This record gives structure tokens, C-alpha cells and sequence, in this order.
């Protein structure tokens, strides 16, 4: 596997270079506020999110090696953290706002059209505080997204567990270039992955979120998405 | 099959 | 706050001490199983392992010093972890199978009983085969199991409470690596078993919400009586 | 509240 040669460095920069975009909201509406529209915003939104998931991932040092139903299964099992992480990521520079899109920025008093959207409203933005509190940085940032994309279902495997090393090592080399010290170093490494046990748990109460959803038929998600959806259950 | 598999090697 | 205050090995032997017993179960082997039996087992036993698991919370360091609403609020949300990582920990030298109580033992096919319960089953399975290839120690399960008690629900919370509780989980993570480094590893084995460690809590929280979602919803299902206090902490997750 | 009593003794 190629990705055990690279240095941390060359981690950081094939990371960095394999970001997907940053894309855009359907323009217009009546700025939603409907359970239909905003839901049907963020589905459209996720749904072309997840085409440059799949070519983020497959950019991924060590994901290519994988079995392409291994490859499957841990997209399936990470996906919507994958999403949240991002979203979070965005939001930072946004104090109680959530940058799903550039032209769509919410609230949480925006979430009052769908039930218990307010509840992972708060969650999320409490994520972004949290990563804007730690002054979270972007390099650190790609590491945790690759983190999620290969260890949120590794239990459900040598290879994999040696990648997360690697991306461990180079989380530390990148706190040690900023000047903290060896105590910083392991407490900010724990207190960055203690976070991603949060966004499993957004990730989780998120995913009941959208069966029920896709039960009362309200929105039109894709097949793809629909598929993204069966694998959890 | 999965519309994930065709996204995956494309 | 005294917590802030402890060295490392103090905080090892007061997580030590503070360590609730193993609770044996009502079981009869000659009894045959049934899908409401074996629930009710499992249920009189958490039951009463979580009168344990709040006693033993008491004597986690910097817990007592937060607001009583704010320790409800965090056992609420990590009672059903804890009792998992304790569960995964007592099956660790027992591969395949799981011990739930020194009496009762129990492997995938009589997890079959109850429907959905063999994808928790293997999902723990494989959190204890994993516990058992990273050889965990005793010292390093208490700080995980408190890590969870602390972190879980923090963020579901101007209190300033939650800096405490930060403060309290770095002086956790000084001690993680003191016994890393103690046990002969180099300083890149400590970040990476440290790092291998928080990973699994990502994982023992994903089978949590399984796990909880799957006992409300037999909650409806009236064929398995849950106790008062359970049925409280089940509320908690709505 | 039994988790709330049993915290306080
Ligand atoms: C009850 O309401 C809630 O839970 C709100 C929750 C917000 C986040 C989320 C989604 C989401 C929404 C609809 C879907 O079909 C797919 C993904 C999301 C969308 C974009 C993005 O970049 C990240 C995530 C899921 C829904
Ligand atoms: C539906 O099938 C399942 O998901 C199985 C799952 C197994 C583990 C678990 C429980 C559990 C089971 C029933 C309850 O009412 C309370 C706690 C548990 C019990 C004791 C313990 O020390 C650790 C955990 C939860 C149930």
C-alpha cells in the first residue's frame, strides 16, 4: 500500500488537494421555512454532495487498496458524518449560523419546520463552537474526515487500522509544527477525536431523522441517497 | 446491484 | 477542585477503587429461553448495575463538583455505554462470546432470540476481540469508561461548567499516556494507542444508540417489563 | 426523578 511511504507532509497535501467543493443551494426560494423546502433544499444539496464524497474518499491515502464492497461499506456507514463534519467545518466562521451552502445560511430557529431539527441544530452548532474554540485548523480538519471515512465502520482489517496510525502521526506532526508542546499535543489529539464520538451520535439521531422522512414520503429523495439510507438498516 | 459500486470505479 | 490537583497514579487508583463489582444474573440453565426471558434478564441486570454504575459515578473525579442536573444529565446520556464498555471488558478473554454476568455467557446463536440483537451482538463482539488484540489494561479501561461518563454529553448540555469537565478530560489523557509510557511504549506508540482507544468510544457510542433505539422501541412492545428507573433513562434519548 | 434521588444519597 502507497499511502504507508508517503510522509506526513505528503499526507497533508494529498488531503488537502482531494477537498471536494464547496457547493451551492438552489437559488431563491422564500428563504424555505416549510418542512417540505428545507427539506427538499438539503436533500438536493446532500444528494450532490455525496458524488464528490465518493471521488473525496476514493483520493483517500489507503481507500483505493480496500475491496470495492469494503470501499461500500464504509461510505454507507459514514456518509451522513462525512456531511456533518463538513457542514460543522463551514459553519465555524459563522457563530450560530450553519453554512449548509454559501446562499443558504440557517439558524436554529429556522429548524422549527421540521420536528427535532432544532435539537440537531443545537448539536451541530455546538461542534462548530466547540471546533472554533479550539481554532480548529484545516490541515487538522482533513484528517478527522478521513478518520470518520475509515474507522466509522471498520468493526462491522490490519490495513486500515495501520492508515489510521499514519493519519495519527501526522495529526501530531501537524500540532508539533505549531509550536505545542508534548502535553498539547496528545490532550488537543483527544479532545479532536472525542468529538467525532459526537458526530456519530448527530450522525445516528440524524439518520432516524431522515427514515421518517422517507416513511411520510414528503421528499423526493434520490435513489442513490434512498440506497445510502437502506444500508443502516 | 448498488448505484455506489458504478460511483466508486468511475 | 480537587481532581485537578491529583497526580497520575492517584487518578489510577481512585478510578480503581471507585470500580463497581460484577453482578451475577438471575439465570436458570435448566429454565428454557425465550425472547422475553432473556431480555428480562438482561434488564434485571442493568437494572441493578445501574445503581452501582451512580454510586461509582460519585467517585469519579471532578463529577461531584458539577450541578446535580448536570450529572443527571450526563448519566442519562452515557448509562447504556458505560454498561457496554463494561460488558465488552469482562468478554475480552472470552472470544465469541460474551459475559454478561459470571453466569451467564452468552455467544451470537442465543442472540438470535431477540430480533436486530445479533448486529448489537457482533458489533460488541468485535469492540472485545479488539480490547483483546490491543492487550487493554485495567488501568486504561476505568479512564476510558470515565472518559465516556464526562465527554458523552457535553455537548448536550453562561454555566462555564463544561470548561471543568475539559479540564478534568485532559488531566485524564496526561494520566492515559503516563501509563503508556510506563508500560515501555515510545512516543509515537503512546499517541497512536491513545488515538486507537478514542476511537473505539466512537464506535461504543454507535452501538449505544442501536442499542437504545432497540429498547424503546420493545418499550412498546409490552412483553418485556423495564424498571422504573431504566424506563426513566430510557425518556432521556426521546 | 430516580436517577435525580439516588444522586443526591
Ligand atoms: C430532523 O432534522 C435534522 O435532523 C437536520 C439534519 C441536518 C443535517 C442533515 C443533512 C441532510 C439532509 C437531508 C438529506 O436527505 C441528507 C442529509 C445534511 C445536508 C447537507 C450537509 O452538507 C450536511 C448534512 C441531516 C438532517
Ligand atoms: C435488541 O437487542 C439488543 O440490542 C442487545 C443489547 C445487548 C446489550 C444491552 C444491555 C441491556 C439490555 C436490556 C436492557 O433493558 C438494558 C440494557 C446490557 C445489559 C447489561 C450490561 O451489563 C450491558 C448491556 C442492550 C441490548
Amino acid at each position: 500500500s502507497l499511502a504507508l511511504s508517503l510522509t506526513a507532509d505528503q499526507m497533508v497535501s494529498a488531503l488537502l488537494d482531494a477537498e471536494p467543493p464547496i457547493l451551492y443551494s438552489e437559488y431563491d426560494p422564500t428563504r424555505p421555512f416549510s418542512e417540505a423546502s428545507m427539506m427538499g433544499l438539503l436533500t438536493n444539496l446532500a444528494d450532490r454532495e455525496l458524488v464528490h464524497m465518493i471521488n473525496w474518499a476514493k483520493r483517500v491515502p489507503g481507500f483505493v487498496d480496500l475491496t470495492l464492497h469494503d470501499q461500500v461499506h464504509l461510505l454507507e456507514c459514514a456518509w451522513l458524518e462525512i456531511l456533518m463534519i463538513g457542514l460543522v467545518w463551514r459553519s465555524m466562521e459563522h457563530p450560530g449560523k450553519l453554512l449548509f451552502a454559501p446562499n443558504l445560511l440557517l439558524d436554529r430557529n429556522q429548524g422549527k419546520c421540521v420536528e427535532g431539527m432544532v435539537e440537531i441544530f443545537d448539536m451541530l452548532l455546538a461542534t462548530s463552537s466547540r471546533f472554533r474554540m479550539m481554532n480548529l485548523q484545516g490541515e487538522e480538519f482533513v484528517c478527522l474526515k478521513s478518520i470518520i471515512l475509515l474507522n466509522s465502520g471498520v468493526y462491522t482489517k490490519d490495513h486500515i487500522h495501520r492508515v489510521l496510525d499514519k493519519i495519527t502521526d501526522t495529526l501530531i506532526h501537524l500540532m508539533a509544527k505549531a509550536g505545542l508542546t508534548l502535553q498539547q499535543q496528545h490532550q488537543r489529539l483527544a479532545q479532536l477525536l472525542l468529538i467525532l464520538s459526537h458526530i456519530r451520535h448527530m450522525s445516528n439521531k440524524g439518520m432516524e431523522h431522515l427514515y421518517s422522512m422517507k416513511c411520510k414520503n414528503v421528499v423526493p429523495l434520490s435513489d442513490l441517497l434512498l440506497e445510502m439510507l437502506d444500508a443502516h438498516r | 446491484h448498488k448505484i455506489l459500486h458504478r460511483l466508486l470505479q468511475d
